[PDB]
């Protein structure tokens, strides 16, 4: 809930992280919206999307 | 020690048609409700794949030495876990570094080692009439192995090994690729109710492992179990089993994802 510069397993970006209702598959790390812009990320430590 | 089995009838080769098979996730990037174009090594739709059979009825024991051009799609319609693993290399005689992936009765072995692979690698299961029980008895693949770097052994389990009767039930689809010095294995697996064919339909393979081996693979062979309960080269049964081999080529495919991340339809542009 804050503008944060984040780095998730080499994926670097800026933005606010919020709880998500999206359900990722076990083998999927991050999800891209249309146009291949990062939209969601699974934090590897606790596998929270 | 190895023995080259005899009592094996020679037939031509056979071939079959693969209907929209050999599709995996090209990348590890989750996409949901999207129509993605991707260029990569795929198995073309409505392709012809080499058919190898293992039937009791001859005994049709197929385990030839197949090339490995740029990747292989390997499907297996099995009932009693006859196919056990694979071997990949260049010369297979410990001159050059080979790879083997085996699934014996207890463990899953993955070695990248300098094996002196013999002409007829296989495994042998022994069946006891005194008390009906099947379990691995013989492991004839490889003679010697001196220099090697990469091993992996999985936590011991207990495996069926028993020979059922009926039609094939389990479809095992596997994709092997060797690129950037990475051996990439995609796998997936599906209950079937056919008798003799390799189903139609769609199913996207998901990646299973990425071995960082970086060897030079040009040929490979499958290795599958035989049943015993004759001589050293005659006393063995095959067991119902079939497996299909295809040969990946660089293609554009236009994949469809669901509202999920799972690939629910693809089309070959060429
Ligand atoms: C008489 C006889 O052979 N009994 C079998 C033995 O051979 C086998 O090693 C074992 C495996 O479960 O089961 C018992
Ligand atoms: C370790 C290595 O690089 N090469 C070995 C060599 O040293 C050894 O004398 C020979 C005998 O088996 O096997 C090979
Ligand atoms: C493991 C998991 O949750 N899988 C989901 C399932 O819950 C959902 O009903 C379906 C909708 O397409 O997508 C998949
Ligand atoms: C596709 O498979 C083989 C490839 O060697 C070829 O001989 C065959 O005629 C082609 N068509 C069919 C129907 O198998």
């Amino acid at each position: 809930n804050k503008c944060v510069n984040f780095n998730f397993n080499g994926l670097t970006g800026t933005g606010v992280l919020t709880e998500s209702n999206k359900k990722f598959l076990p083998f999927q790390q991050f999800g891209r919206d249309i146009a291949d812009t990062t939209d969601a990320v699974r934090d590897p430590q606790t596998l929270e999307i | 020690q190895c023995v080259n089995l005899t009592t094996r009838t020679q037939l031509p080769p056979a071939y079959t048609n693969s209907f929209t098979r050999g599709v995996y996730y090209p990348d590890k990037v989750f996409r949901s409700s999207v129509l993605h174009s991707t260029q990569d090594l795929f198995l073309p739709f409505f392709s012809n794949v080499t058919w190898f059979h293992a039937i009791h009825v001859t005994k049709r024991f197929d385990n030839p030495v197949l090339p490995f051009n740029d990747g292989v799609y390997f499907a297996s319609t099995e009932k009693s876990n006859i196919i056990r693993g694979w071997i990949f290399g260049t010369t297979l005689d410990s001159k050059t570094q080979s790879l083997l992936i085996v699934n014996n009765a207890t463990n899953v072995v993955i070695k990248v080692c300098e094996f002196q692979f013999c002409n007829d690698p296989f495994l042998g299961v022994y069946y006891h009439k005194n008390n009906k029980s099947w379990m691995e008895s013989e492991f004839r693949v490889y003679s010697s192995a001196n220099n090697c770097t990469f091993e992996y052994v999985s936590q011991p389990f207990l495996m069926d090994l028993e020979g059922k009767q009926g039609n094939f039930k389990n479809l095992r689809e596997f994709v092997f690729k060797n690129i950037d010095g990475y051996f990439k294995i995609y796998s997936k697996h599906t209950p079937i109710n056919l008798v003799r064919d390799l189903p139609q339909g769609f199913s996207a393979l998901e990646p299973l492992v990425d071995l960082p081996i970086g060897i030079n693979i040009t040929r490979f062979q499958t290795l599958l179990a035989l049943h015993r309960s004759g001589d050293s080269s005659s006393g063995w049964t095959a067991g119902a089993a079939a497996y299909y081999v295809g040969y990946l080529q660089p293609r554009t495919f236009l994949l469809k994802y669901n509202e999920n991340g799972t690939i629910t339809d693809a089309v070959d542009c060429a």
